[PDB]
């Protein structure tokens, strides 16, 4: 019937004067664009039929020929950003924003859907989807006392839709947009589907990978609790935004970070430590690194919860990008921490896997681990056991690796282990 | 010393099959 129709009889249906041919040929290009393996959609678009769909958009009268219609440009706004731009183009955006009202379920969802594609092509079409007045109407669809009254793919879309108007920076979202989405947002990522929580999710860790005052306005709503319950989830589709999110909260003030800490979520380290998926452990990593940033109080709190080994650990075996991160845990922790906690440090265990760790062709964390010898170091000074420190680094090997240094191709490398073998190794 | 940062195989995107 609609099955695999050449684009030369899609645009010849299209072109009748006929809404029923019209119709059916807006079913057949829907059906090309949907098909699992190479969608034509450049074809289409050189066919011109793009400002035809939008204006099926329009015919209110034959609901489903607006269905077909958004769905065959849903798809286009799934391509590339310049098929994306001429699906806006074409003037799709104020046609879908009014679709959103139909009293067709699945034509409403057809039009979030390719609002989604259409915000999720970067920062300006976002922005422009927002200033076409899409939020209101998005969030009126989910202003129910209960979601689970929705659609579970309904719900899906809007919240993958609503992710994508919170995705992007240079610019992030209006700050206006963010205010009126962040409560409907938190009212998703207490729901209890999989996906409207994953994606959720990422809305929140998109919203808080910016400047402290993003941060503060989705920790203002309540949600790090809930964050952290989602960090202890079985899902990775959501743990993994979850501890994006928790991640990107302790990039801001300590107070903001004392929130994380407060909910709990220190408690769930010795698992994300251990992840066997790399990523979560690599973000486990750089999370615990800025919480190490922090005050001494929440240093102690790292150790409090028995924290420590677990960086030790990552230190000793771990995908090298993980490790850099916990070498830079470790350069914070030593750099802000008391010396009761920088000798703790030492009993754990640090200095063998941070001085095997010195033996990599990557000049930051070289830096990175220097400054936390020297930091160690100092500690030890203030405590007269500067020797034995001595003793340890060359009996792990670590004389040996800081001397090779001296003759590295960095002037901070080269000084920095030079000041060691001269300051602690003379 | 804070440092700051339904077709599959698809996040920002997704085409509808």
């Amino acid at each position: 019937g609609t099955v695999n129709w050449s684009v030369e009889d899609i645009v010849k249906g299209i072109n009748s004067n006929n809404l029923e041919s019209q119709l059916q040929a807006t079913q057949a290009a829907r059906k090309l664009l949907s098909r699992e393996k190479q969608p034509p959609i450049d074809n289409i678009i050189r066919a011109g039929l793009i400002p035809k769909f939008v204006s099926f958009l329009g015919k209110t009268d034959c609901s489903p020929i607006q269905f077909e219609s958004a769905w065959a440009l849903t798809n286009i706004a799934s391509g590339t950003s310049e098929q994306t731009k001429a699906v806006v183009d074409g003037g799709a955006i104020p046609a879908f924003i009014s679709l959103l009202a139909s009293p067709h379920a699945h034509i409403s969802e057809q039009a979030v859907w390719a609002l989604g594609n259409i915000a999720g092509d970067g920062s300006a079409f976002r922005d422009l989807v927002i200033k076409h007045g899409a939020i209101d109407p998005l969030l009126a669809l989910l202003a129910v006392p209960d979601l689970s009254t929705l659609a579970c793919g309904y719900l899906r879309n809007l919240t993958w839709t609503l992710s994508n108007l919170c995705r992007n920076k240079n610019p992030a979202p209006p700050l206006d947009a963010v205010e009126q989405i962040l409560p409907t947002l938190v009212r998703l990522l207490h729901h209890n589907d999989p996906e409207v929580l994953a994606d959720s999710c990422w809305a929140i860790s998109y919203l808080t990978d910016g400047p402290n005052e993003r941060i503060e306005m989705v920790v203002k709503k309540g949600v790090v609790p809930q964050l952290v319950k989602l960090l202890g989830a079985t899902e990775l589709p959501i743990v993994t935004p979850a501890l994006r999110a928790i991640g990107n909260i302790v990039t801001g003030t300590d107070e903001q970070t004392q929130k994380v800490i407060d909910a709990g979520a220190l408690a769930v380290f010795p698992s994300l430590l251990t992840n066997p998926k790399t990523n979560i452990q690599k973000e486990a990593t750089w999370t615990m690194s800025n919480i190490t940033a922090g005050r001494q109080d929440q240093i102690q709190q790292v150790v409090n919860h028995g924290l420590v080994p677990f960086l030790v650990g990552v230190l000793s075996k771990a995908d090298f990008k993980t490790q850099k991160e916990a070498a830079w845990a470790i350069t914070n922790y030593t750099s802000g921490g008391t010396v009761e906690q920088i000798v703790y440090l030492v009993h754990c265990g640090i200095i063998e896997p941070l001085m095997n760790l010195l033996s990599a062709k990557d000049t930051k964390i070289i830096q990175v681990i220097l400054d936390a010898i020297s930091n160690i170091f100092q500690a030890a000074e203030k405590l007269g056991e500067t020797e034995k420190l001595s003793i340890m680094i060359e009996e792990c090997g670590g004389l040996d690796k800081i001397e090779a240094l001296q003759r590295h191709e960095n002037e901070s490398v080269y000084k920095a282990s030079l000041n060691l073998i001269e300051k602690y190794f003379s | 010393l804070k440092r700051k940062r339904d077709k599959e195989e698809v996040q920002r995107k997704r085409r509808k099959a």
